[PDB]
RNA sequence: GAUGAGUAGGAGGGCGCGGCGGUCGCUGCAAAACCUUGGGCGCGAGCCUGGGCGGAGCGGCCGUCGGUGCAGAUCUUGGU
RNA sequence: AAUUGUCGGGAGGGAAGCGGAUGGGGGCCGGCGAUGCGCCCCGGUCGGAUGUGGAACGGUGACGAGCCGGUCCGCCGAUCGACUCGGGGCGUGGACCAGCGUGGAUUGGGGGGGCGGCCAAAGCCCGGGCUUUCGAUACGCCCGUGGAACGCCGUCUCCUUGAUUGUGGUAGGCAGCGCGCGCCUCCGGCGUGCUUCGGCAUCUGCGCGCUCCGGACGCUGGCCUGUGGGCUCCCCAUUCGA
């Protein structure tokens, strides 16, 4: 089994090497030599017979239309380069609009996992859409924060009362986050204060 | 705007179906539409085109003229999209294989007596 | 019944084509009439005037004549006429004719309920 | 005598995609475009690497004597390009034109 | 092979110019064999001769473009309709982009997009043209079957110029748009395609 | 696949009214007609329907027929 | 119907009416907008072979034979199936409206890079000579295969963005490309030919897969009798047209 790609991609859909070099690297010559100057022929995989589906209980009077095959498969949501672990984010929408929070990681669904910390500004471990967030240049060390066991399933609704386990988890996660925050002076006040636009403040000119 | 005559549309009119309401003629038209589509035969295309034509565009053929044109070709099936009428100026009637939309009674009797056959277009 | 139609219904215009000057003269009715006057601004299509109908406003053929519920109308005068829609209940709905009596309307409604046929005016004369 | 029946004649028109944007359509219309793009990218990368390393070779396509001849010919051509007429054909306007 | 040929042709032209300068003489470039013509006036109030010539050139709509082989007859025909069109010497890039983006072939008098080489093969296979690159080479070099290839190419339906026009009522020489703008037709093609 | 201007004028396909030959139906458990900021279909001529009033007939479909479609005529009669 | 009175709603700086777009108010609409489906357990009803007899009958053939066949009824075995039957579990599921993600088509922007042409740029700078000025301390000329940085034009390419939009519904097609079918010391290397010495569609076969590849899919939320949603209906206001 080859441990490295044979043909690195210069760009999407174009390989760095040509067909002749690919032949040489793949070693089709070697296979021909070993098999006696002829490529080995492999029989086509046998298809699995369909299961004995029971007869239908009803017969529709119309032939429902089967949709045509769509060959496009969605790709994972991209994370903006301006957002990295420990980055300070500004929430632009929702009940926490204007709040400054800390970014921890991106979940499988593409949403961003953030914490206030809860004690500083009352924002708990939450999921925020990247489209409703501003990434600032302020970064805080988050190496000591462990959120491995927290994932997209942590926030799934079982369908009024917050379990004490979630509160304990928030406290455990926020202890290290607050300890790291304490290193940077005034970061406590920065995180506890919300962002707002004053007179003659231009968002298209603010750098963040 | 586009510099075209009548927006590039045709201004010629031709028959695309019989104007008659004869059900037998309609069935023949269906038959020869299928033949034209699935064989691409020039003879079939001509027959289909003539099946649409009006009465004056399907003139009859006299028996004497039919005999004159069939002379030397009695082994071939003579086909006319129209009527075949008898001629009292024709004395000798040979055995002929004739296909037409209609035969007059005298012409049919003379052909059958001479030993030919009168055929329809389905038989053709 | 689940309607078979899937394409959304699109109306190019939902306003009526009212006859010009029917607002002005009572004797002139609203039903459309194409002006033929030599000087008629409506006929000449002067901007800001009454619009004239044309084939360009034609509805999409797939959704043509389809009611908002997603079915097509069919007028039924009796329960015997109702059974014609037994094999078309996913495309056609039944509307009871205006002159049917309440007694026959009840039977038609019951039969349609049995046959899973939509009635547009099943609450009439109840 | 009927010809074989046909079932795949009523195919939907294929949507036209501009080959200048998407690669697959470009390759389908012209496979050599792949090689052209690969060679162009590799050449650009090589040029950038040479410029960055500053180890570029000192290449002289034309030898010294022929370069001197080329320079002399170019200088003569430029001189004749900028040359001006003597304006001696207009006698009545010599003073105005400044020939004297 | 075609790409190599184009590169070699450009290099040869440059070398010929340089060697002419070195020898001290002049090299007269070969006259353009191909023109691209774009209609710039509408169809209103047309003179009979102008309208007929525009039909013969296959320019029936404003902002339609067509290739034209350079000939005495064709040039004299174009001289009559000069005020209604602007034309020039297309680039290899211009021709390639036109055929790739807006190239439509004529099959049975129908306009079919050139989404596959089979469309070209069906019509020009007898002449050895079976691919888009073959068509481009034939058009640019004005080969033996240039007439067939060009007639196969449906007139190009170009959009309105991206940056507008200067003045279509005046010749390009006076600062307008009508007439022969030679090598400057390429930038107009960029803006019109 | 291409295409879309239209007075005078020509033609095609359709809508609507009243009879006749057939056919399928509705109606005192309420027909025709009329009324209605009820609802819907058709580009449109028009059509289907809720509700009211009315109190005795009426409609769809296939052919076929005609004293068959109004905004004008200092149009006619009546009414205002 | 014209026309008139009354009540209720509404509007009104020298006409009114009208076309187009929204909005305020009113009026109307529940096929206005779903709650089913699949797999199991329990209980209740109705039927259960290719076996054996009867009743009538059909396809084909030739409204003959032969062959084949369905419906209904009676029995020995078999002990299964169904229910718009009831209860209990697991999964899944609707209309409409929004947000988001990834992409196709079309299109308008932004930021770079490579190559070539020119007086084989012009200029600037470094050295070697010649020249010697009035806007006084200049203009300047060529010699070097001297060195950096540009300019215009042409051309090849990379990245990143806003807007409109998804027409079709039996295809894994076409094109390009990866992994296995050999090995090693695995940012790679090892074979035969042609090369411009960089490289090359020269060997390029099968199986399984991927993509900018024969026209949009996926996730989440709000709401469902409500002060909700919709409206082609009605009265008005406003901008444009008239
Ligand atoms: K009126
Ligand atoms: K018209
Ligand atoms: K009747
Ligand atoms: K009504
Ligand atoms: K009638
Ligand atoms: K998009
Ligand atoms: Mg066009
Ligand atoms: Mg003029
Ligand atoms: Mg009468
Ligand atoms: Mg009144």
């Amino acid at each position: 089994a080859k441990k490295s790609p044979r043909n690195p991609e210069l760009i999407r859909g174009v390989g760095k090497l040509s067909r002749s070099k690919m032949y040489h690297k793949k070693g089709l010559w070697a296979i021909k030599k070993k098999n006696g100057g002829s490529f080995p022929v492999h029989k086509k995989a046998a298809a699995v017979a369909p299961p004995a589906v029971k007869p239908p209980k009803f017969y529709p009077a119309d032939d429902v239309a089967k949709p045509l095959v769509n060959k496009h498969k969605p790709k994972p949501t991209k994370l903006r380069a301006s957002i990295t672990p420990g980055t300070v984010l500004i929430i632009l929408a929702g009940r926490f609009k204007g709040k400054r929070v800390v970014f921890l990681k991106q979940l499988k669904s593409g949403l961003l996992l953030v914490s206030g910390p809860f004690k500083l500004n009352g924002v708990p471990l939450r999921r925020v859409n990247q489209a409703y967030v501003i990434g600032t240049s302020t970064k805080v060390d988050i190496s000591g924060v462990n959120v491995e066991k927290i994932d997209d399933k942590y926030f799934a609704k079982q369908a009024n009362v917050l379990p004490q386990g979630k509160k304990d988890d928030q406290k455990a996660v926020d202890e290290a986050l607050i300890k790291a925050v304490e290193c940077v002076p005034e970061l406590k006040a920065y995180l506890s204060a919300r962002f707002s636009l004053k007179s003659c403040m231009k968002p298209h000119e603010l750098v963040f | 705007g586009i510099d075209l005559k009548a927006g590039g549309k045709s201004k010629k009119t031709k028959r695309t179906a019989p104007k008659s309401d004869d059900v037998y003629l309609k069935l023949l038209v269906k038959l020869y539409r299928f033949l034209v589509r699935r064989t691409g035969s020039k003879f079939n295309a001509v027959i289909l085109k003539r099946l649409f034509m009006s009465k004056i565009n399907k003139p009859p053929l006299s028996l004497s003229r039919l005999i004159s044109y069939a002379k030397g070709k009695e082994d071939k099936v003579v086909v006319i999209v129209g009527t075949i009428t008898d001629d009292v100026r024709a004395y000798e009637v040979p055995a002929l294989k004739v296909c037409a939309l209609r035969f007059t009674k005298t012409a049919r009797a003379r052909i059958e007596k001479a030993g030919g056959e009168c055929l329809t277009f389905d038989q053709l | 019944a689940v309607p078979l139609l899937t394409k959304k219904v699109v109306k190019k215009r939902v306003k009526r084509f009212i006859r010009p000057q029917s607002d002005r003269r009572i004797t002139v009715k609203e039903s459309w009439r194409r002006p033929k006057g030599i000087d008629s601004r409506v006929r000449r299509k002067f901007k800001g005037c009454v619009l004239m109908p044309n084939i360009g406003y034609g509805s999409d053929k797939k959704t043509r004549h389809y009611l908002p519920n997603g079915f097509k109308k069919f007028v039924v005068h009796n329960a015997s006429e109702l059974e014609v829609l037994m094999m078309h209940n996913r495309t056609y709905c039944a509307e009871i004719a205006h002159n049917v009596s309440t007694r026959k309307r009840k039977e038609i409604v019951e039969r349609a309920a049995q046959l899973d046929v939509v009635i547009t005016n099943k609450l009439a004369r109840l | 005598v009927v010809r074989p029946i046909k079932k795949d004649v009523n195919k939907r028109a294929t949507l036209k995609k501009n080959p200048l944007k998407n690669l697959n359509v470009l390759l389908k219309l012209n496979p050599y475009a792949k090689t052209a793009r690969r060679m162009s990218l590799l050449a650009e990368a090589q040029r950038v690497k040479a410029k960055k390393e500053k180890l570029d070779k000192k290449r002289h396509q034309v030898t010294k004597e022929e370069a001197s001849a080329i320079r002399a010919a170019g200088t003569s051509w430029f001189k004749t390009m900028i040359s001006d007429s003597d304006y001696t054909e207009f006698e009545n306007f010599t003073k105005w034109l400044g020939v004297t | 092979q075609y790409a190599k040929e184009y590169e070699a042709q450009e290099r040869e032209l440059i070398q010929l110019k340089r060697e002419a300068r070195l020898k001290g003489g002049f090299y007269v470039d070969p006259e353009a064999k191909l023109l691209f013509i774009i209609r710039i006036r509408g169809i209103n109030a047309m003179a009979p001769q102008t309208k007929k010539i525009l039909q013969l050139l296959r320019l029936r709509q404003i902002f339609n473009g067509v290739f034209l082989k350079v000939n005495k007859a064709t040039v004299n025909m174009l001289h009559r309709v000069e005020p209604y069109v602007t034309y020039g010497y297309p680039n290899l890039k211009s021709i390639r982009e036109l055929i790739y983006k807006r190239g439509y072939g004529k099959v049975e008098k129908q306009r079919i997009a050139l989404t596959d080489n089979s469309v070209i093969e069906q019509v020009l296979g007898k002449h050895g043209i079976i691919c888009i690159e073959d068509l481009v080479h034939e058009i640019i070099t004005v080969g033996p079957h240039f007439k067939e290839a060009n007639n196969f190419l449906w007139p190009f339906q170009l959009k309105a110029p991206l940056g507008g026009l200067k003045k279509k009522r005046n010749h390009y020489v006076e600062g307008g748009d009508a007439g022969n703008r030679e090598n400057y037709i390429n930038e107009l093609i960029r803006r019109m395609n």
